[PDB]
RNA sequence: UGAAAUAGAACCUGAAACCGUGUGCGUACAAGCAGUAGGAGCCUCAAUUUAUUGGGGUGACUGCGUACCUUUUGUAUAAU
């Protein structure tokens, strides 16, 4: 029972180019080289995906920022006087408003402002 | 126990060889003991001793900046022997005299259960003429079945030996898998018997 | 029995053989559970 | 349409007529054909008997005015490799590859 | 016009008859589920901020769907110690549409 | 002629490496395993009362990020 592997070969190593498209030079045509750019595709995706709900709160906590100064009091500031006042708004949404409506978040920093 | 054949007559087998359980574990390793028992098993490849020439050393070891070899026919070369390369083998195991004797046990007893077995008290054929038989089987309502009987006779075996889904074996000659394989199967009363003593 | 299909081994009977060196995933990948250099990891090997 | 003629086989390697093809890409009927006739180059002898070749295909089996003609498309490619054997110093062998072009012009209006 | 609102360890600006997906619910297609913690209103001009809740307030959603998210591979690679393991994810979701936003 | 002629004799099928041609996008002030997570712009298809989404291509710009195997106490290793 002579089993040839050309046929399972083939797709399978097809599988691996077909998921390394786009990449320079060997890393998208040749497998030996672009076995190994999946695997470390795979590896910065797996890193990355914890990263990026790093990045973005360091991005909501920057724009939050920005608009406690613009009226008033810091960052610092700001979080400790949504928490004395019971706000859950998380920076999330906090960051959407600031950016994108500015009356909101002057009257959201006016009740942070008056509890200390 | 208590079966009815074609005409009516009453006939009553044992139900130590014809009612006793289905123990599909059993029947399994048979079934398949006798499979393995068709192979022939009769292969084999080249060993690296066994490839023609290859005897010198290709290259000295060192130097060269190749890897080194002993043999042109080695299992790493193309056109080289076959590292493990099969020979002839056995394929034939052991069933326990008392395990095929269950076997068969079991496989009767189910066939009765779905309703597969037909008890005829004679199936003979005047003439060595297919369509003789073809016909009785068409009135025996099992167009396509395995024919047991004593004595399979010498016309009968020349009646059945070209319709394609039939078979007419002797009691002593009936296997496990001819049981399982045929969609009906027609024993006379007389084999019904022999399987009554033997099993 | 019911068909030459629907013949089953009977659960627990049969096991499926070790294969030694076929990959990371099957757990017997690159050695066969042989360890590293040494005399019992050579080809021909014995506990004498 | 697109009239096309073929020159498999020109015993030259396709690197040395890729730069004679880039002259003619796109050129009309005429300004390619004074291009080919004056380069100095092996590899125009051949990108212009198949220019002409194919100029020939339009007038005769398409009956199509070639005074509109233009080179609408031209690709070289690599035939067949003759390989040989170069004999160098201390007795070693190295293999040569005679390379061969296939020749691809199509023109139209 | 728009609310804020707690869904699925996750909070949410919304507006009206907007496609909203969140985690998984315990919900039929077309039930509708009223979610009456709302942490912040703005109608217009008017701020209703919750400490934590605004009372009274409230947004009536109905669960158009429940689906899976796109596949991802996950893959585990330790160097120079034979040892790789690739899995999928598909995270499960719920489409809302955010019927009304009562005050 | 043939059903078929990118079945035309190097002739069934015709993969990959490798080499061209065309189209779309990006690219000539910017430093590194060449990806990944974001992401503007552009191009192209399907709906939709008409740029609003969805699919596809590209990837300006930002963050992070020194291949794989083997052997090792320990390798991006300038160790195999």
């Amino acid at each position: 029972a002579r089993v040839k592997r050309g046929v399972q070969a083939n797709r399978r190593h097809k599988k691996i180019l077909k998921r390394a498209k786009g990449y320079y030079g060997a890393r998208s045509r040749v497998y030996r080289v672009a076995v190994q750019a999946v695997t470390k595709a795979g590896q910065y995706a797996y890193r990355d995906r914890r990263n990026k709900k790093r990045t973005f709160r360091r991005l909501w906590i920057a724009r939050i920022n920005a608009g406690a100064r613009l009226n008033g009091l810091s960052y610092s500031r700001f979080i400790n006087g949504m928490k004395k006042a019971n706000i859950t708004i998380d920076r999330r949404v906090l960051a959407d408003i600031a950016m994108h409506d500015a009356a909101t978040f002057g009257a959201l920093v006016e009740k942070a402002k008056a509890e200390l | 126990m208590d079966l009815k054949t074609v005409t009516g007559a009453a006939v009553e087998l044992s139900d130590t060889a014809f009612g006793r359980e289905f123990n599909e574990a059993l029947v399994h390793q048979v079934v398949t003991a006798y499979l393995a028992g068709g192979r022939q098993g009769t292969r084999a490849q080249k060993t690296r001793a066994e490839v023609s020439g290859g005897g010198i050393k290709p290259w000295r070891q060192k130097g060269t900046g190749r890897a080194r070899a002993g043999s042109i026919r080695s299992p790493i070369w193309r056109g080289g022997g076959r590292a493990f390369a099969a020979k002839p083998q056995d394929w034939s195991q052991k069933v326990n005299r008392k395990m095929y004797r269950g076997a068969m046990q079991c496989i009767l007893a189910e066939l009765i259960r779905q309703e597969r077995l037909i008890l005829v008290e004679e199936l003979t054929i005047s003439a060595p003429k297919t369509k003789e038989l073809i016909a009785k089987l068409s009135e025996l309502n099992a167009p396509r079945a395995l024919i047991i009987t004593k004595e399979v006779d010498e016309n009968l075996y020349l009646a059945a030996r070209n319709i394609p889904h039939v078979n007419v074996l002797d009691t002593s000659e009936v296997d496990p898998v001819s049981l399982i394989a045929f969609d009906k199967v027609i024993m006379s009363v007389e084999a019904a018997k022999q399987f009554e003593e033997a099993l | 029995g019911l068909r030459l299909n629907e013949l089953s081994p009977g659960v627990g009977a049969k096991k499926t053989a070790q294969r030694r060196g076929r990959g990371i995933g099957s757990g017997l990948g690159k050695t066969g559970g042989r360890g590293v250099k040494g005399q019992k990891s050579r080809s021909g090997s014995s506990i004498r | 349409m697109e009239v096309t003629a073929k020159l498999r086989g020109a015993a030259i390697s396709a690197q040395k007529v890729r730069l004679v093809a880039d002259e003619v890409r796109g050129k009309s009927i005429e300004r390619a054909l004074d291009i080919l006739t004056y380069s100095n180059k092996k590899g125009a002898v051949f990108v212009k008997k198949c220019l002409n070749s194919a100029i020939a295909n339009a007038e005769h089996n398409h009956g199509l005015d070639i005074d509109g003609l233009k080179v609408a498309t031209i690709y070289v490619d690599e035939g067949i490799t003759l390989k040989r054997i170069l004999p160098r110093a201390k007795g070693r062998a190295d293999r040569i590859s005679k390379r061969t072009c296939h020749i691809t012009i199509k023109v139209g209006e | 016009m728009y609310a804020v609102i707690k869904t699925g360890g996750k909070q949410h600006r919304v507006v009206v008859d907007e496609l909203l997906k969140v985690e998984l619910l315990k919900a039929e297609q077309g039930e509708t589920i009223t979610f009456n913690d709302v942490l912040m209103v703005v109608d217009g001009e008017t701020v209703k901020i919750g400490q934590p809740v605004v009372d009274g307030a409230s947004v009536e959603v109905e669960v158009i769907e429940h689906g899976r998210g796109e596949k991802i591979r996950i893959v585990k690679h330790n160097r120079r110690k034979h040892y790789h393991k690739e899995q999928g994810h598909r995270q499960w979701y719920t489409l809302l549409k955010i019927k009304a936003i009562n005050a």
